RNA sequence: GAGCUAGCCCUGGCCAGGGUGAAGCUGGGGUGAGACCCAGUGGAGGCCCGAACCGGUGGGGGAUGCAAACCCCUCGGAUGA
RNA sequence: GCAGUGAACAGGCUCUGGCGACUGUUUACCAAAAACACAGCUCUCUGCGAACUCGUAAGAGGAGGUAUAGGGAGCGACGCU
RNA sequence: CCUAAGGUAGCGAAAUUCCUUGUCGGGUAAGUUCCGACCUGCACGAAAAGCGUAACGACCGGAGCGCUGUCUCGGCGAGGG
RNA sequence: GCUAGUUGGUGGGGUAAUGGCCCACCAAGGCGACGACGGGUAGCCGGUCUGAGAGGAUGGCCGGCCACAGGGGCACUGAG
RNA sequence: AGCGCCGGCCAACUCCGUGCCAGCAGCCGCGGUAAUACGGAGGGCGCGAGCGUUACCCGGAUUCACUGGGCGUAAAGGGC
RNA sequence: UGGGAGAGGGUGGUGGAAUUCCCGGAGUAGCGGUGAAAUGCGCAGAUACCGGGAGGAACGCCGAUGGCGAAGGCAGCCACCUGGUCCACCCGUGACGCUGAGGCGCGAAAGCGUGGGGAGCAAACCGGAUUAGAUACCCGGGUAGUCCACGCCCUAAACGAUGCGCGCUAGGUCUCUGGGUCUCCUGGGGGCCGAAGCUAACGCGUUAAGCGCGCCGCCUGGGGAGUACGGCCGCAAGGC
RNA sequence: CCGAGGGUAGGGCCCGUGACUGGGGCGAAGUCGUAACAAGGUAGCUGUACCGGAAGGUGCGGCUGGAU
RNA sequence: AAUGCUAAU
């Protein structure tokens, strides 16, 4: 339900935003929330090593829970619906019977009011975290870790999800968002359901300067350069590549693989994306 | 469905005299029952087009015999009306 | 050597006055219910006019200069990349 | 009274082509533009100790992000292709 | 006859046309520029995108009106030298 | 779709006389698919021609009414 | 004493000349070497101080059908 | 009030047959295709066979001159929500009716927009044959599209080329579906043959194109032309 | 004050005309093919879409005003 | 599997 503009000005003709009906709460929680430190795409020697980024809107990191292993058993019940500026995905304030607060990925359907909880013993609802083996095949999970105890990596995107599509000894076979078909162990844990915010691929920024809120600075093309800083630079007036698409760095840039060729972890890749 | 009870209760409700079940408000009564639950029905079943002719021609029943009422008696239309929230 | 200049990071400050009138909301209309329509309210915007401020368009002057880039008239932006 | 924003501050207008959609940026000191950027379109790489960048290395950035994400390339609103 | 295949839609004397001030129409008393056409495209053409496009531009063309010491064609006066 | 003296009211001016005819003020009305408004065409009738009738066409001459007097506007005199 | 007509509609026919030419024509159509259809002649028919032609109106036209038509396949039933 | 039949509509599930693809097995000299071939595929191991897995689309027999719907249309099975319609009882109201210029809604296929999906088929496109040529018919491939959601488009041989309602005018025969006194009679649908009548004829004929009444739409020689202009609608194609 | 008329500026509608460009009707003869009428030699027609010197072809659906 | 036949009874 992205939520559009009369043309008023020329960017707000095209321009969408978000509907932000699903938030319930405006503030964060004070004790789950720290500073964030701004990079500007620059390493510990101050030089450069990520193009064209900084000067965003200032933001404060929010500590999600990406090992729901941590309190196997304890119920929780969902507290709020938040904002959070650090993730294309919404989160989810739990009140834990505990009296422990934590935030987690917001899945699609999840509701304030509802119970939700972690365990090898948890009911398949939305919200629930299992280890693999014990999800049946078919169900649809996020926030999947890829080795067991070591952290959510996969499926955390808005609207994202993979699929469980069967069982291979000590391994589950599941299809990644990105298509590809891995084997993961079956103590591994994962989320039931698919990340909510599914129609934050449907937003428009509209103007140059949307994107400057969100930290990316201009980007310049090859060609607009001259032949010291990049293989498409000079020529006289303008110029096509003359030469395959290159890097600045000089790679090819258009169908050239990069996978490391004998990694461990290809035997466990059953199809490529 | 409108089993007999609800539909039994409405006629009890609007007859003039116990042994009437065919005059001018009954059917005005009834026909607004069943439109109440059609329009709800609709309301989630959008391209249900099929029942939606079913509905017209019940809300141009009603209005005919609404029609007729007001023009043979203004005040047992009013009556009826503001008894069953038609207006509008 | 980044006390000039380019980019970024942390923490502060600044932007006279006037205009335009989006969404939303309220009330009326409309209908089987609606979608929609009208008025009022409302105050959105890399919105408008214009000083500070930031620029540097055209012309004239300056040319052993007031000045190793200045002066005068004119001109762009001016809640935002 | 010749004359009433009586002084000062305060758009000449219209018609019709090219180029760039638009607000912006640029050769500090001869070029402000049709150049650059831009929202948007497409191709391609990348399953996470990710690809890629800096570094002899350790270690950083990427990102306390996880394919609705991140990098590279070309085109450059929108309409018809 | 030759080729891997022989330029499709659209556009065209063009920011692209050498002959060239091509030719025809318009605008002017008179138009190598300008606008509308024709196609003989030296040497347009489909994301080094093709053809259009409201709004926007200190961008670059062409025309008219208003008004003027720009000019016919110069004259006088003021202040600083 | 049309209308702002437009539609109505009050008071007045003017006329032989009613009247928005004209003026000042008050209200927001008036007209329209039964065709308003706009465009084109046209002097109208008794009659005439045609036709089995119904109808169609037409309005020269003659009788009646209206309009006009180089193209527009205006008043004076007067019963007019 | 003249004018029109003489293939059918429509009343009134033969000869010569020409040869898809010249020409006629309201429609259908005539004329390309034996033309009642072109031109002339003889004859005939209709009107006659007239006879033809053009223009316009009604009729025939029940072909805007009130009197007095239609819509399966001829024009015509609206997609529901 | 009591009952009936039905691919009427919308939503959620799930059954097998078959095609294609992938994995494994076994196995070898061609397969495929046509009028005849060739392109193509195949020793880098195809075709034919067996096992496992995935996915999409459509529902064989029943099945019909069958049924339902206002039309367009509707077909595996199950559940839910919902429309119409028929019969019996003769219970209630008391003319409350018919038609309908505009308006509103629906409306095959193809087409368009944004997401998804994609087995098979298949405009455009490529190649092989055929042929004088072959921008085709035949063959091998192949993208949109065909499918789903939402939003547009609004057309057709959208046909029974037959507007809707009501009444009256011999019958015979086949069939679907009700009620009864279940030989048979009495309702409601779908077909065939035929009284009278009608029609230019073909044909129609109680499901009228007969005899009548009411209301609406449309026609006035063929072409130009469903064109142009104007207006309205649409993102476009284009529609009225 | 109103006021015939004249002037200035901006609109609406209509008529004539225009380089060039699009189709239409016609023709006792031309060039190219042969789409329809017979099962017209691929049944025809039709709405739509894409394509081709041209008539037309093909895809999807529909009709019989075709056959079996 | 096979295209065509102007123009005066
Ligand atoms: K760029
Ligand atoms: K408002
Ligand atoms: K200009
Ligand atoms: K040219
Ligand atoms: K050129
Ligand atoms: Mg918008
Ligand atoms: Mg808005
Ligand atoms: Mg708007
Ligand atoms: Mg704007
Ligand atoms: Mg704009
Ligand atoms: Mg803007
Ligand atoms: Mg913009
Ligand atoms: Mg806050
Ligand atoms: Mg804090
Ligand atoms: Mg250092
Ligand atoms: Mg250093
Ligand atoms: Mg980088
Ligand atoms: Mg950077
Ligand atoms: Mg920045
Ligand atoms: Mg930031
Ligand atoms: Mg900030
Ligand atoms: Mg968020
Ligand atoms: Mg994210
Ligand atoms: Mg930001
Ligand atoms: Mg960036
Ligand atoms: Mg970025
Ligand atoms: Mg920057
Ligand atoms: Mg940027
Ligand atoms: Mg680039
Ligand atoms: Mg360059
Ligand atoms: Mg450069
Ligand atoms: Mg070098
Ligand atoms: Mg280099
Ligand atoms: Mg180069
Ligand atoms: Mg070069
Ligand atoms: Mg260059
Ligand atoms: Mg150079
Ligand atoms: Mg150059
Ligand atoms: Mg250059
Ligand atoms: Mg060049
Ligand atoms: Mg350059
Ligand atoms: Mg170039
Ligand atoms: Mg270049
Ligand atoms: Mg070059
Ligand atoms: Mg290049
Ligand atoms: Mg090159
Ligand atoms: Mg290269
Ligand atoms: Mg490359
Ligand atoms: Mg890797
Ligand atoms: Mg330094
Ligand atoms: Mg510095
Ligand atoms: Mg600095
Ligand atoms: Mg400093
Ligand atoms: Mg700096
Ligand atoms: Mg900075
Ligand atoms: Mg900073
Ligand atoms: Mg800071
Ligand atoms: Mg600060
Ligand atoms: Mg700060
Ligand atoms: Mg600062
Ligand atoms: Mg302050
Ligand atoms: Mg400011
Ligand atoms: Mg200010
Ligand atoms: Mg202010
Ligand atoms: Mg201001
Ligand atoms: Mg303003
Ligand atoms: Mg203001
Ligand atoms: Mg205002
Ligand atoms: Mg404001
Ligand atoms: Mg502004
Ligand atoms: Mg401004
Ligand atoms: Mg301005
Ligand atoms: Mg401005
Ligand atoms: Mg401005
Ligand atoms: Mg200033
Ligand atoms: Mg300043
Ligand atoms: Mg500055
Ligand atoms: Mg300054
Ligand atoms: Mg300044
Ligand atoms: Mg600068
Ligand atoms: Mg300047
Ligand atoms: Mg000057
Ligand atoms: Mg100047
Ligand atoms: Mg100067
Ligand atoms: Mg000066
Ligand atoms: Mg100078
Ligand atoms: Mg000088
Ligand atoms: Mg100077
Ligand atoms: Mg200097
Ligand atoms: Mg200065
Ligand atoms: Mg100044
Ligand atoms: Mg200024
Ligand atoms: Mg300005
Ligand atoms: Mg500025
Ligand atoms: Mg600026
Ligand atoms: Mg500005
Ligand atoms: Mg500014
Ligand atoms: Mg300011
Ligand atoms: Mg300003
Ligand atoms: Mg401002
Ligand atoms: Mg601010
Ligand atoms: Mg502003
Ligand atoms: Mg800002
Ligand atoms: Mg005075
Ligand atoms: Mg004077
Ligand atoms: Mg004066
Ligand atoms: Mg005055
Ligand atoms: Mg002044
Ligand atoms: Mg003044
Ligand atoms: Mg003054
Ligand atoms: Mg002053
Ligand atoms: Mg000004
Ligand atoms: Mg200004
Ligand atoms: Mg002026
Ligand atoms: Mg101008
Ligand atoms: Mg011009
Ligand atoms: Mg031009
Ligand atoms: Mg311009
Ligand atoms: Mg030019
Ligand atoms: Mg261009
Ligand atoms: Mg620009
Ligand atoms: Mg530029
Ligand atoms: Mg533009
Ligand atoms: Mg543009
Ligand atoms: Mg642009
Ligand atoms: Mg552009
Ligand atoms: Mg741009
Ligand atoms: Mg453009
Ligand atoms: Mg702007
Ligand atoms: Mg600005
Ligand atoms: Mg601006
Ligand atoms: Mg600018
Ligand atoms: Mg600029
Ligand atoms: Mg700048
Ligand atoms: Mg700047
Ligand atoms: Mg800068
Ligand atoms: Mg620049
Ligand atoms: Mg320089
Ligand atoms: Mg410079
Ligand atoms: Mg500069
Ligand atoms: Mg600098
Ligand atoms: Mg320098
Ligand atoms: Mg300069
Ligand atoms: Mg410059
Ligand atoms: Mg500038
Ligand atoms: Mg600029
Ligand atoms: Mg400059
Ligand atoms: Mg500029
Ligand atoms: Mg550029
Ligand atoms: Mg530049
Ligand atoms: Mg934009
Ligand atoms: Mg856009
Ligand atoms: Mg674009
Ligand atoms: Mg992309
Ligand atoms: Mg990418
Ligand atoms: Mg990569
Ligand atoms: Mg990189
Ligand atoms: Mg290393
Ligand atoms: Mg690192
Ligand atoms: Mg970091
Ligand atoms: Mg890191
Ligand atoms: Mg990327
Ligand atoms: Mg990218
Ligand atoms: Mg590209
Ligand atoms: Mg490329
Ligand atoms: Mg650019
Ligand atoms: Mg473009
Ligand atoms: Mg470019
Ligand atoms: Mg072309
Ligand atoms: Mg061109
Ligand atoms: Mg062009
Ligand atoms: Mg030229
Ligand atoms: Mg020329
Ligand atoms: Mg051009
Ligand atoms: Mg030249
Ligand atoms: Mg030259
Ligand atoms: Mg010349
Ligand atoms: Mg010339
Ligand atoms: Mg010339
Ligand atoms: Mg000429
Ligand atoms: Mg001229
Ligand atoms: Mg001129
Ligand atoms: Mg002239
Ligand atoms: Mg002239
Ligand atoms: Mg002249
Ligand atoms: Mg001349
Ligand atoms: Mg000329
Ligand atoms: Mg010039
Ligand atoms: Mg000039
Ligand atoms: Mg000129
Ligand atoms: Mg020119
Ligand atoms: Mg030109
Ligand atoms: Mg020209
Ligand atoms: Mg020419
Ligand atoms: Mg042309
Ligand atoms: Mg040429
Ligand atoms: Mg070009
Ligand atoms: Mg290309
Ligand atoms: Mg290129
Ligand atoms: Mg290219
Ligand atoms: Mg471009
Ligand atoms: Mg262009
Ligand atoms: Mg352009
Ligand atoms: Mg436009
Ligand atoms: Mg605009
Ligand atoms: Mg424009
Ligand atoms: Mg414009
Ligand atoms: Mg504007
Ligand atoms: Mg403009
Ligand atoms: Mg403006
Ligand atoms: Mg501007
Ligand atoms: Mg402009
Ligand atoms: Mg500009
Ligand atoms: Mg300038
Ligand atoms: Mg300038
Ligand atoms: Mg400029
Ligand atoms: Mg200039
Ligand atoms: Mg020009
Ligand atoms: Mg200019
Ligand atoms: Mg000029
Ligand atoms: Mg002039
Ligand atoms: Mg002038
Ligand atoms: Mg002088
Ligand atoms: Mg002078
Ligand atoms: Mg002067
Ligand atoms: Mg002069
Ligand atoms: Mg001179
Ligand atoms: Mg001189
Ligand atoms: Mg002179
Ligand atoms: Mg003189
Ligand atoms: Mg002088
Ligand atoms: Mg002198
Ligand atoms: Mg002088
Ligand atoms: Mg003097
Ligand atoms: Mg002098
Ligand atoms: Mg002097
Ligand atoms: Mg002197
Ligand atoms: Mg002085
Ligand atoms: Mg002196
Ligand atoms: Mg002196
Ligand atoms: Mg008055
Ligand atoms: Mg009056
Ligand atoms: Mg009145
Ligand atoms: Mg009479
Ligand atoms: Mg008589
Ligand atoms: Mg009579
Ligand atoms: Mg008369
Ligand atoms: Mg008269
Ligand atoms: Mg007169
Ligand atoms: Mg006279
Ligand atoms: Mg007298
Ligand atoms: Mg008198
Ligand atoms: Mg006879
Ligand atoms: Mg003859
Ligand atoms: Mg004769
Ligand atoms: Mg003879
Ligand atoms: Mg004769
Ligand atoms: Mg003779
Ligand atoms: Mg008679
Ligand atoms: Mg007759
Ligand atoms: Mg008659
Ligand atoms: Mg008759
Ligand atoms: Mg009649
Ligand atoms: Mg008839
Ligand atoms: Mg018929
Ligand atoms: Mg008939
Ligand atoms: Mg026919
Ligand atoms: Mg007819
Ligand atoms: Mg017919
Ligand atoms: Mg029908
Ligand atoms: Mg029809
Ligand atoms: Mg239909
Ligand atoms: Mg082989
Ligand atoms: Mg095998
Ligand atoms: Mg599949
Ligand atoms: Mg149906
Ligand atoms: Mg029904
Ligand atoms: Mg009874
Ligand atoms: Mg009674
Ligand atoms: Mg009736
Ligand atoms: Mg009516
Ligand atoms: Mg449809
Ligand atoms: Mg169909
Ligand atoms: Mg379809
Ligand atoms: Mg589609
Ligand atoms: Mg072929
Ligand atoms: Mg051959
Ligand atoms: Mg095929
Ligand atoms: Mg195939
Ligand atoms: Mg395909
Ligand atoms: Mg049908
Ligand atoms: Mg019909
Ligand atoms: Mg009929
Ligand atoms: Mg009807
Ligand atoms: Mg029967
Ligand atoms: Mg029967
Ligand atoms: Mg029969
Ligand atoms: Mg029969
Ligand atoms: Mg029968
Ligand atoms: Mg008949
Ligand atoms: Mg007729
Ligand atoms: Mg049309
Ligand atoms: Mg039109
Ligand atoms: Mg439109
Ligand atoms: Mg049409
Ligand atoms: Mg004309
Ligand atoms: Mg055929
Ligand atoms: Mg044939
Ligand atoms: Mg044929
Ligand atoms: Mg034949
Ligand atoms: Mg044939
Ligand atoms: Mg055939
Ligand atoms: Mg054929
Ligand atoms: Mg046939
Ligand atoms: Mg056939
Ligand atoms: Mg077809
Ligand atoms: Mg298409
Ligand atoms: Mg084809
Ligand atoms: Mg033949
Ligand atoms: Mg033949
Ligand atoms: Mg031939
Ligand atoms: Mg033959
Ligand atoms: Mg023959
Ligand atoms: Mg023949
Ligand atoms: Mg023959």
């Amino acid at each position: 339900a992205v939520k559009k503009f009369k043309p008023y000005t020329p960017s707000r003709r095209f321009m969408t935003v978000a509907d932000f009906s699903e938030i319930t709460k405006t503030e964060p929680e004070k004790s789950l929330v720290k500073p964030l430190k701004k990079t500007g795409g620059r390493n510990n020697q101050g030089r450069i090593t990520v193009r064209f980024r900084g000067g965003g809107h200032k933001r404060l990191y929010r500590i999600i829970d990406f090992k729901r292993w941590d309190k196997v058993g304890i119920p929780a019940k969902v507290a709020a619906i938040e904002y959070d500026p650090n993730r294309s995905a919404r989160i989810a304030l739990l009140h834990y019977v505990d009296g422990e607060k934590r935030y987690i990925i917001a899945p699609d359907g999840l509701q304030v009011g509802q119970q939700v909880v972690a365990g090898p013993d948890a009911p398949i609802q939305v919200g629930n975290a299992l280890p693999l083996r014990f999800i049946p095949v078919g169900t649809v999970v996020h926030a999947v870790e890829l080795e067991p105890k070591k952290g959510a990596k996969l499926a955390r995107a808005a609207g994202t999800s993979a699929q469980i599509q069967g069982r291979e000894g000590d391994y589950v076979i599941l299809r990644l968002p990105s298509g590809e078909l891995r084997k993961v162990h079956g103590e591994c844990y994962a989320t039931v359901g698919a990340v909510g915010n599914a129609d934050h691929k449907n937003i428009v920024l509209g103007k140059a300067g949307r994107s400057r809120w969100l930290g990316r600075r201009p980007h310049v093309r090859g060609a607009a350069m001259n032949p010291v800083d990049h293989p498409h630079g000079g020529g006289e007036g303008r110029a096509p590549r003359g030469r395959p698409p290159a890097s600045p760095w000089g790679w090819q840039t258009k169908g050239l693989k990069t996978r490391k060729r004998r990694k461990p972890s290809s035997r466990f890749i059953i199809a490529r994306r | 469905p409108i089993t007999k009870e609800e539909k039994q209760k409405v006629i009890q409700e609007f007859a003039r005299f116990p042994g009437d079940t065919g005059s001018t408000e009954v059917q005005v009564a009834l026909l607004t029952l069943r439109i109440n639950r059609l329009s709800e029905h609709l309301k989630v079943h959008k391209k249900d087009h099929h029942s939606h002719r079913g509905l017209l021609m019940m809300v141009g029943q009603r209005r005919r015999l609404l029609r007729y009422l007001q023009r043979e008696d203004p005040e047992r239309y009013r009556a009826l009306i503001e008894k069953l929230g038609i207006r509008g």
